[PDB]
C-alpha cells in the first residue's frame, strides 16, 4: 500500500525547510 | 438559493471592508516596527520545544509573571553563514505587524552579541505533524476545519502584499481550543509581484519554485494543496527518499488520491495542485472565493470559524502552564552568548 510505502520511507519524520 | 446568494454577497463586502482596516493596522506596524522590547534575563529558559534548519524554540518562564512563552533563537553567525540575512529581518518585522485570528503572536524581540530573539504566545497543543503522524490520517472534517483556517489566514496575508512560503504541519500548531496557530515566519516577504528565490519544504514546493522560475503568492495556495492532501491521506502527494526525487514528481503533474476520497476533496486537490498557476485555485479572476465557495468547504461556516465559534474537532490534552508533553524532547544546548558583537551592522533594524 501507498501508506505502508511511505511509513517505510526516510522522509516521515520532522522536515525542515531548505534554502 | 437567493438567501445564500445575499448571505455570500453581503458577507464580501464585510471581509473588504475588515481587510481595509487590518491593512491600515498592519502598515503602521510595518512602517514603525517594535524593537528591544525585552532581554533575556528577564526569563527562565526551561526546555526545547523544537529545532529547525535555522533556530532553537524553548518554552520559557516570565521571571517578573511567571507567565510562559516560546522563544525562538537564532544564531547571527549561522544565519549569515546560511545566507538568511534578509529573511531573517523579513520574518521579525512582519511577524511583530501581524495580526489574526490564527497568526501566532509575537510578544517580544530583542538581541544581544551572539543571537536574535523572537518571544512568541506559548502554543502548548504541539505541532499538528505530532498529531497527524500519531494518529495517522484526519477525517475529511477535521481536515477542512483546519483548512478553512489556512484559507482565511492567506487571504488575510495575501492582502497585505505577503506571500508566506513555508505551509507545513511542523509550522502549525494547536491551541487549546483545537484552533490553529500558524508559527514560522522565515520565509514571508512582503512583495508585489513575482520573487524568485528558492526556498520552503521540498513536500511543499511547488512547481515554479522548483524549476527556478519567478512565482507569486500562488505558490502558497498550492502548498495548501499540498497539506490538506496529506492531512487527509497521512502521506503526502509527492513522497521519495530524496528531495531530487519529490521534485521530479512535483513538476510531472501526476497526482494519484486515495480510494477514501471524496469527489468533491480529489476535484478541490486537482484545482489546488495545478502545475498551470494560471488555472490554480485561488490565482484566478475570483482568486480566494473560488476556493471558499468549494463543493468541498459547503458545510464550511466561514464567519464562524473566523470568530472561533465552531466546535474543534480535537482538543489537546493539557495539564496547566509550562506543560510541554505535546511537543517530542530535544537534546539541550547551553545559550552561549559571546563576550564580542556579533554581526552588528547586518542586524542593525533587528
Ligand atoms: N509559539 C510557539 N509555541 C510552541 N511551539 C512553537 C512555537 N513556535 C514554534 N514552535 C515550535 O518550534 C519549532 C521550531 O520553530 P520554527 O519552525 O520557527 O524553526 P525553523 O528553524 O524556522 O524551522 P524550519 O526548518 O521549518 O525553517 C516549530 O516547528 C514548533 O514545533
Ligand atoms: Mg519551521
Ligand atoms: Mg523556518
Amino acid at each position: 500500500t501507498t501508506y505502508a510505502d511511505f511509513i517505510a520511507s526516510g522522509r516521515t519524520g520532522r522536515r525542515n525547510a531548505i534554502h | 438559493g437567493n438567501a445564500a446568494a445575499a448571505k455570500k454577497g453581503s458577507e464580501q463586502e464585510s471581509v473588504k471592508e475588515f481587510l481595509a482596516k487590518a491593512k491600515e493596522d498592519f502598515l503602521k506596524k510595518w512602517e514603525t516596527p517594535s524593537q528591544n522590547t525585552a532581554q533575556l534575563d528577564q526569563f527562565d529558559r526551561i526546555k526545547t520545544l523544537g529545532t529547525g534548519s535555522f533556530g532553537r524554540v524553548m518554552l520559557v518562564k516570565h521571571k517578573e509573571s511567571g507567565n510562559h512563552y516560546a522563544m525562538k533563537i537564532l544564531d547571527k553567525q549561522k544565519v549569515v553563514k546560511l545566507k538568511q540575512i534578509e529573511h531573517t529581518l523579513n520574518e521579525k518585522r512582519i511577524l511583530q505587524a501581524v495580526n489574526f485570528p490564527f497568526l501566532v503572536k509575537l510578544e517580544f524581540s530583542f538581541k544581544d552579541n551572539s543571537n536574535l530573539y523572537m518571544v512568541m504566545e506559548y502554543v502548548a497543543g504541539g505541532e499538528m505533524f505530532s498529531h497527524l503522524r500519531r494518529i495517522g490520517r484526519f477525517s475529511e472534517p477535521h481536515a477542512r476545519f483546519y483548512a478553512a483556517q489556512i484559507v482565511l489566514t492567506f487571504e488575510y496575508l495575501h492582502s497585505l502584499d505577503l506571500i508566506y512560503r513555508d505551509l507545513k504541519p511542523e509550522n502549525l500548531l494547536i491551541d487549546q481550543q483545537g484552533y490553529i496557530q500558524v508559527t514560522d515566519f522565515g520565509f514571508a516577504k512582503r512583495v508585489k509581484g513575482r520573487t524568485w528565490t528558492l526556498c520552503g519544504t521540498p513536500e511543499y514546493l511547488a512547481p515554479a519554485i522548483i524549476l527556478s522560475k519567478g512565482y507569486n503568492k500562488a505558490v502558497d495556495w498550492w502548498a495548501l494543496g499540498v497539506l490538506i492532501y496529506e492531512m487527509a491521506a497521512g502521506y503526502p502527494p509527492f513522497f521519495a527518499d530524496q528531495p531530487i526525487q519529490i521534485y521530479e514528481k512535483i513538476v510531472s503533474g501526476k497526482v494519484r488520491f486515495p480510494s477514501h476520497f471524496s469527489s468533491d476533496l480529489k476535484d478541490l486537490l486537482r484545482n489546488l495542485l495545478q502545475v498551470d498557476l494560471t488555472k490554480r485555485f485561488g490565482n484566478l479572476k475570483n482568486g480566494v472565493n473560488d476556493i471558499k465557495n468549494h463543493k468541498w468547504f459547503a458545510t464550511t461556516d466561514w464567519i464562524a470559524i473566523y470568530q472561533r465559534k465552531v466546535e474543534a474537532p480535537f482538543i489537546p490534552k493539557f495539564k496547566g502552564p509550562g506543560d510541554t508533553s505535546n511537543f517530542d524532547d530535544y537534546e539541550e544546548e547551553e545559550i552561549r552568548v559571546s563576550i564580542n558583537e556579533k554581526c552588528g551592522k547586518e542586524f542593525t533594524e533587528f
